[PDB]
Formats: C-alpha cells, structure tokens, sequence
RNA sequence: UAAGGAACUCGGCAAAAUGACCCCGUAACUUCGGGAGAAGGGGUGCUCUUUAGGGUUAACGCCCAGAAGAGCCGCAGUGAA
RNA sequence: UUUGGCACCUCGAUGUCGGCUCAUCGCAUCCUGGGGCUGUAGUCGGUCCCAAGGGUUGGGCUGUUCGCCCAUUAAAGCGGUACGCGAGCUGGGUUCAGAACGUCGUGAGACAGUUCGGUCCCUAUCCGUCGUGGGCGUAGGAAAUUUGAGAGGAGCUGUCCUUAGUACGAGAGGACCGGGAUGGACAUACCUCUGGUGUACCAGUUGUCGUGCCAACGGCAUAGCUGGGUAGCUAUGUGUGGACGGGAUAAGUGCUGAAAGCAUCUAAGCAUGAAGCCCCCCUCAAGAUGAGAUUUCCCAACUUCGGUUAUAAGAUCCCUCAAAGAUGAUGAGGUUAAUAGGUUCGAGGUGGAAGCAUGGUGACAUGUGGAGCUGACGAAUACUAAUCGAUCGAAGACUUAAU
C-alpha cells in the first residue's frame, strides 16, 4: 500500500539506497500501489558514484511491500519492508543485480528479466 | 436440524493427511506452483507464527528470514496447494500469537527447542 | 425463471477447481411448495405463489403467529397442504410447468446457473450523513467546529427552500435489495441447501428469494 | 432560533392532542383485595 | 447486557453487593433491570457452592464480600459458609433456576419498576 | 487504530514522542563565565556466591552493595504514576 | 459573468474576501459519442455542425481571488445560483484600540506603502427538508398475496491480445471495422479470508491498602500497564453492478418524385442514422379521495337486525425477547410453550489452573494434564419467569339496466 510521499529502499546497484514516490499511475484518482505497480519517484539518498543521483526523477517498481498480496487460492504473502527497483522504460532495470527476495506476481507483468536476476522469487 | 449444516457440506473439503503442530514449531510446506510451464513444487521452511479460525476456514501462518529479510507466508490448512507438512523442530513457548518475532534478528529471534 | 426461497444460515469458504478459494453463502431451501397459479385471464397476470417454511396448525386462544389462524389454513387447505410462515409471487417462471401442490425442490438448481438474490438489508438504525451516504467529514483540528454535521443544504434567497433528495439524517436499514449475477457452487439435496458465489443481503435465519437472471 | 408569531390556541391544542396518558390494563384481583395491577402482585392487595 | 448507568467498577461492585446482600437475607427489593442481572450472578455462585471444591470457594470469594451474620442460637458466619453449607444443600437436588422474580408497583420518588427477588 | 507518516493547514494549531537514576562522551562560537542536561551512546528485575566497599561495621551478617562473577523468568525489568 | 454610469429597496444593521462541507442549473462542449469539409496518403491533426448523459487529479510557492511550476489524467471546460452556501465551519486576508520602518506634515497626526500582535453569539415558532408514527377514509368486517397511474436511482472510462504489421505508405510508420481478458474511479451488499475495535474473556507484571500470617484473592493507580482476542460493528478486506438490446429522433447520408417535360433527400411517400428522449435494469408506490385486483376466513337471539346486551373471524392491553429499534413501530414467543435466564455439553479464545509429588541450596522447572477459566455464538433440558384475565370488533344501502 505505497501512497504519495511513502519511500521505499531500492534493491538494486543502481546508485540509488532510498527513494520518495511522487506518483501512483494508472488512471485519474488513484490512490495506492503494491506490487508489479509502476510508480514514479524521486531520489532522496544514493551512493556514491553510481548511475542515478540524488535529486533526479525516476521510474520505479515495487517489489516485496509490507502489505502484501492475496492469491487466488487463498494464500497470502507479506515481507517486513517496502522495496523498489528503477527501471528503463522498457521493464529493464538501470542495474544488473537484485537484492533480496521477490514475489511471484512480477511475472504477470512481464519483469522476467527482475525475475531472473533475483533470488528466491515467492 | 439448522446448526450442522455448515460443518456436513464442508465435511468433503477437509483434510486428514495433514499432522498436529502449534506455534513455535518449525515447519517445512511443500506447495505445488501451477506455472504456465508445469507443476512444479517448491518448499518453504519457517517457524509458525499464527493458528486461527475454524472447520475449513482455518488458517496458519509461517516466517522465515531469506536474504536479510523476514517473510510471512499464511495458507489455509487444508488448501490442496499444499502437497505435504513435515514437523522439522519442535519449540518452547508460553504465548499463541508470536508477533514479538517481528521486531527481533538473530540471537534474540531463537526459540529453545522441544 | 426457475425461482426458489429460503433462509440465510451463514458464511464459509469452499475450494474449487485448481485450489481457488470461493467463498460461499450457504441458504437453506427447505420444503418450498406451491399454493396458488394466478392467470392472465382471472388475476390479470401469469404467476406462481410459492410457501417455504411450514407453520403449526389453527389453534383457539393461540397470541402468536407461530400457530396459523383460518385464512391462511383455507388458503393452504385448497393445495394439500400445511400452512408457510412466507409467501411469495414468481412472475419469472413458465406458468403451465407447475401444479397446485407441487414441491420446489432445490435439484430445480444446478452448478453453474447465475442467479439473482433477494433479501432485506440488515439494519443499522437512525445513522447520519458521514456512514448513511459517503459523505466527508471537517477537519478535526486547527480550530474546528465542524466534524460530522452535514454542510450546507441550500444556496441563499434565490431558492428560498431545500429541494428534495438532500441527503440528511435518517433511518438506515432493511430495504429489499438484490445481487444480480451471482452463481450457484454446488447442490446438497439431503440437506436440501444451495451454496451461492459471494455475500447475500440481510441477517442470518433471514428470508432471501433466489431466481434465474435476465441478464 | 426565537418564534417569528405567537401560537394561537388552535395551532396549541391541535398540538396537544397526542398529549394525553392511556388507560391501565387493571385485571381484576381474584384472589382478594383491591384490583391488581397486571402481572404485578400489587403492593395495595394485588395477586397477579 | 445492561450497564445500569454506572461504569464497569461501580456496576461489578454494585452486583456483588447485590449478590451478597441477598445471600445473607433471601429476599431484596431492587429495580427490574438490577434483577435481571444479579441473577445470574448469584445462579452461578449457588453452583460454585453445589461444586464445592477449593477452587470453586477461591473463584466465589473473588465474588462475594465478607460480611458476618448473626445467626440463631447467638452462632456467627459468612456468607461464603452460609453459602457452602445451607445455600448448596438445598439445591443440590435441583437443575439451575434457584431465584424467583416478582413485580411489585411503582416508587413515589420516581416511576421505577420495584421488584422483589427471592430464593426459591 | 492496519499500510503510510505533515501528503493536513496561513501555520506541525492540537496530539503524539522525550522525560527519573548510573556510566561513557560532548561541536561551532565566545565578553572565557559559558554554550552544555550540547548533540550522541549504553545500563536498571529476581536468586546464589564474595573476594569487599558506604560499612550496620563489632563483620562477612543489619540495609545499600565495591560492584565482580554464576544463574532464573518474561513480549517488555525508573515493568504503574 | 468585468471595470463603470444612475442612486430605485435596505443605515430603529441586507455579514466583507478566500478556503472547507454540501450541492443545483445553463451550454457558448474539456473528455467520451455521431457527422461534413480539409492545403485529411496512413498515423494524425485543423475547422464547422449535432449533443449537456455521465465524468472532469494530487502536490510546491502563494492571504491571496489570479498566476507560475512539478507529476499524472480520457479530460484536467466556461459561467450562474446575495461575485451559491459563516442562525453549517474556519478567520489566513482588511480593519478597531498597541508598537515599528520609510515618506509626508511646524505639529497633533496621516499614507494605505510595508511589518509583529490582536474575543466570530443564538435552547428552531412557520414554510422547507430527511426519516418515523397516530386518526379517519376507500358501501359489510378481517388475514395474506399483488397490479402499477406515477416518482426516484443508475448512466463514466482505460490498457492489453487477435483481426493485422493487414489497408495505406518511397519508407518511417501504420488502421477502420470487428472479436476477445483485465483494470482506475464511483455505487451497493456482506464479514468466509486479511486486518481494526472489542471497559462483565484469558494470561503476565509494578506500587500500595486490606483479608490475623504464608499462599492466593480483592480494592485504587487512564480499563494501572503490557500481550492476545469471541460475538457484534467495520475497511484498507471479500463479492456484485454499469460499455447490452429495442423503438422514435437530431446533425447528416439517402431512394423514389413532382411543383418547374430536366434536375432536386421533400411538398406527398420509403429507409438509415448518436453516450442524448422513451422502454429495458433496481427501488418506492391505490391518501392513484380515480382510493384498484386475487385467494381465504367470519356472519344475530330480539331486530325498520337501525339500537341493544351480546358476540364470531380478527386485533389489542399485559408479559418474555431481538434478525428490529430514539420513542413508537417491526419481527420472534406467551405452559398444547424452548422467548429470555439458569443448568449441561459444545464451538472458538487464552495457553498449561489449584492441590499433590519430584528435581533444584534458591530464584524456578517438570509431571499429574491441550490443563483450568471463559461475555454476547450453537444445541439440549421447563429448574425460574412469560399467570388468572379484561377490552375493542360487523350486521354487505339506494337508483337504473340486464338476469
């Protein structure tokens, strides 16, 4: 459940450790994001050196939120924390490793290549 | 009779094969992923946080820490996604709802066995 | 066509296909029967009238409407028949398929049909605008007065008035309301209760009237 | 917040018209005493 | 269930005093509602006492107040005795009820149904 | 009061949070007094040992301990204010 | 709808701007819909016509109306309703007492040019509105089921796959028409799941007073604090809905066809044609004084069966209650009885009672033993209470025509 203003550590070498989220997309009026949801999002604290940096506007996805998700058959998921990864504007990630795990419904909108890199997806 | 009607007509939709556990005991679920390839089967070890409800709307819940981060999986018990339970480890303790895990890493998140 | 009634008992869950989850309104159609066939040619329009749940016998010095009184015993005297605490018109249904006397069984029903649900809503009582329409409330704090009072009603002199549908205070509760679209899971003629795809209006032991969908 | 005219005494009376006690039930005592009050075994010779 | 128009204590307080009160005299005169809810209150101390075991005079003494009666032939208890010797002897026969209800009329100061509560 | 955490609003108004005791450490700038309780960290229950301090000291006993070890319990030990 | 001109109501008072809450109307149309023309290849775009059903974002700097910017969106429309709405709310603005800067003034002081600070009253009589009852009526009296003259509600929209990289296009690019799954927002119902609450549930714990002491318990400390949590109530949770289809039409396209040997969509005639109108969908509805319809029940002993004591069908008083509820209504029940309570047993909740024994120096632990306790949930059982009773309650007119 990432609203306006949440921030979300990032899980990915892109530069990037803690980004604020500007903007839940999708149409006029919403409100909340969880996962496979795009979000746009600001930079408020990178490493240094890195890609991306601090002040710039990016795109993200929100991978292993608190507030997790139900399936269809009744089991449900959640993690201890709100993540994201930044994103190419093509479902690409900027970086080339994942941290941490991921959860299963990236798959459904074809982030194979997040997938891929992760560890244990559930 | 107006009492038993729930109880008879999801007496079909329970399960037998499934053994006795309650919170503190380390358990390791074995469910059954219907990819879009096959149907294929992945295992989850984790310490039983949360046992609720009743009949056929029961339903449990397990935490583990993966990569540095906790996760909570919560199945209804007598799901058919669920293809085994073994009972790995038996625990100690004096509470029914182990939500204190939550706030805890390492040394402080063990539970002294049987 | 093809309608039925019956008493809501509760909530549960129930699994289908492929592990999903479904939850379910378990309803209790029990000894439904026929009372009466209206016409076109008499009444003015082609029905059944359908009794569900049967009552005890005329009784002298009887205070409650447990024991029927003798209206409603001719009224059933004429179908073989024991006197309904419920009774109901179908103008859905294709009148020449029943006879006077003839039982509604729920295997009427079977899996996959989508229904229609019919019942009175629960009941919550004199409730205001905030939970009684969508309404938002003021602000709590920085020196306000105003919390969960309607706003205004009007606009000044030009329209000296409230005009109708304003959205005020008042009792919220049992209105009939229907559920269009729903499903039926299974069918346990022993028990002789339906398993509906979702959530019913009204209270438990509460009357609902399930029929076919248009639509 | 205050009256704009004074009420006349038909509107007063047309008002007071619901304002009124009703009847109590008074089962009559068969047992003894004065009449009981109804399902009340009355403290002044009631045997309900 | 009822609040009395008193607060949580005031209301258990008040109950077991009603509770007690009627263990020591077997009849009291209250309102309707405070009867109807001291019953079950007393009905489940009569079962504590039929019970009779340690435990269940622990869980009745959590209830009742000690008071002292004044027994015949100058003899002295309380109403837990009273209630573990007598109460439970009496009823050790009968299946629940142990407690009758009898309207009374109106009080002058207010409009209050007055009740009479007894043992039976 | 879930998730979020000033996005409210003229304005973090109000509320929340901090709060005692012990230890460790503490900047710029200064009229050299200060700032400074800067900031920032850590600890506190019960039981048995004592080697022994304020000593109750006559002495470990009589209370806190010099406070060092070894244990016990609990989600939580200035367990409330 | 502006800035103004006039000075007709109001100076024995017609609340000033913004903002919040709540709306309602118009169309001179922001999106969606339908069309003509194009210096429209396609993709698009521009302009004009029809059209008001629904919808029309969140933030930063602003007192700010206004404006600029950041990110979205199918779109971020223009106006009116005392520049809508302060007996519904704020009080940032301006302007009252204080004070200060600059300027002006001999000065007291002024500007309105700036700045800090600065008390927002009211128990609703009538109309009105939202709900909810009593009385009477409706050619006999009643119980139940209904028709529907009318009225209200609803009406939004996107992305993806295929048709098809096809038509078109040098190529870049790239469709209409149709078929198919999922979403945003809104509305509605519900608590099986996820969670919240859960002050007469369970456990742990501090201080202090008492029960003669131990132990255990109880009182007060926000429910003393903490961890959980059943019923019920709930959203952020679970389901459902709308994009359909018929008719009549607008713009516009037409067929046939004269007036006017031709031509012409029009004069007579025949078609097609939109989110707009009506119907279809949902709900209320015979106080619809036009008062409706069906089924069933009841009917006086006198008696112009008028009036009568009676009384019948049926209600009510009273009482036990909750799926209901401000009261009142509504519904479940009133001994030929399971309405509530109690009792017994369960469900779920908590999490291992007391006592005894054993081990330990002691704090504590282990076993007896998924223990003991348990509000609202469920079943069973008349132990308790719903007593004996009383009241109310009709007597199917007349006229005409058929029979």
């Amino acid at each position: 459940m990432i609203q306006q203003e949440t921030r979300l550590k990032v899980a990915d070498n892109s530069g990037a450790r803690e980004v604020l989220t500007i903007k839940v997309l999708g149409g006029s009026g919403r409100k909340t994001a969880n996962i496979g949801d795009v979000i746009v999002c600001t930079v408020k604290n990178a490493t240094p050196g890195g890609v991306v940096k601090k002040g710039d506007v990016v795109k993200a996805v929100i991978v292993r939120t608190k507030s997790g998700v139900r399936r269809n058959d009744g089991s449900y998921i959640k993690f201890d924390e709100n993540a994201c990864v930044i994103i190419r504007d093509d479902k690409g990630p900027r970086g080339t490793r994942i941290f941490g795990p991921v959860a299963r419904e990236l798959r459904e909108g074809n982030f194979m290549k997040i997938v891929s890199l992760a560890p244990e997806v559930l | 009779t107006n009492h038993k009607l729930i109880e008879a007509v999801t007496k079909s939709q329970l399960r037998t094969d499934l053994p006795s556990f309650r919170p503190g005991d380390t358990l390791r679920v074995h469910v059954r992923i219907i990819e879009g390839t096959r149907e294929r089967i992945q295992v989850f070890e984790g310490v039983v946080i949360k046992r609720r409800g009743g009949g056929v709307s029961e339903t449990f819940t397990v935490r583990k820490i993966s990569s540095g981060v906790g996760v909570e999986r919560t199945f209804p018990l007598h799901t058919p996604k669920i293809e085994k339970i073994e009972v790995k480890r038996r625990g100690k303790v004096r509470r029914a709802k182990l939500y204190y895990l939550r706030s805890l890493r390492g040394k402080a998140a063990r539970i002294q066995e049987i | 066509t093809k309608g039925i009634l019956g008493r809501k008992i509760g909530m549960t869950q129930v699994f289908g296909e492929n592990g999903e989850l479904i939850p379910v309104t378990v309803v209790e159609a029990k000894e439904n029967v026929v009372l009466q066939k209206k016409t076109v040619e008499v009444d003015g329009y082609n029905a059944i009238q359908v009794g569900f749940e049967d009552k005890k016998a005329y009784k002298k010095d009887a205070k409650s409407n447990k024991y029927a009184n003798k209206p409603a015993e001719g009224h059933a005297k004429k179908a073989d028949a024991a006197p309904k605490r419920f009774i109901r018109e179908f103008r859905n249904v294709d009148v020449d398929a029943y006879e006077v006397g003839q039982e509604v069984s729920v295997d009427t029903f079977v899996a996959g049909d989508v229904i229609d649900v019919t019942g009175v809503s629960k009941g919550k009582g004199f409730q205001g605008a905030i939970k009684r329409h969508g309404q938002s409330r003021g602000p709590m704090s920085h020196g306000s007065h105003f919390h969960r009072a309607p706003g205004s009603v009007g606009m000044a002199s030009d329209a000296s008035r409230v005009f109708k549908g304003q959205k005020m205070p008042g009792r919220m509760g049992g209105n009939t309301v229907t559920v269009q679209n729903l499903e039926v899971v299974q069918v346990d003629t022993e028990n002789k209760v339906i398993l509906v795809k979702g959530n019913v209006p009204g209270p438990k032991k509460g009357l609902v009237e399930i029929r076919t969908s248009i639509k | 917040a205050v009256p704009k005219r004074r009420t006349s005494k038909t509107r007063k009376n047309k008002r007071r018209t619901h304002f009124k006690i009703s009847v109590p039930g008074m089962t009559e005592c068969p047992n003894c005493g004065e009449y009981k009050l109804s399902h009340r075994v009355c403290k002044n010779c009631g045997s309900y | 269930y009822r609040k009395l128009g008193r607060t949580s204590d005031q209301r258990k307080a008040m109950l077991r005093d009603l509770a007690t009160s009627l263990i020591i005299s077997e009849r009291i005169e209250t309102t309707e509602a405070r009867a109807k809810e001291v019953r079950s209150v007393v009905e489940k101390l009569i079962t504590l006492g039929k019970k009779g075991d340690l435990a269940s005079r622990r869980n009745a003494a959590k209830t009742l107040r000690n008071v002292e009666i004044l027994n015949e032939d100058e003899t002295t208890q309380t109403a837990l005795q009273k209630l573990f010797g007598e109460i439970a002897e009496r009823y050790t026969e009968r299946q629940g009820g142990y407690t009758r209800i009898l309207k009374q009329g109106p009080r002058r100061g207010d409009g209050a149904e007055s009740v009479i509560i007894e043992l039976v």
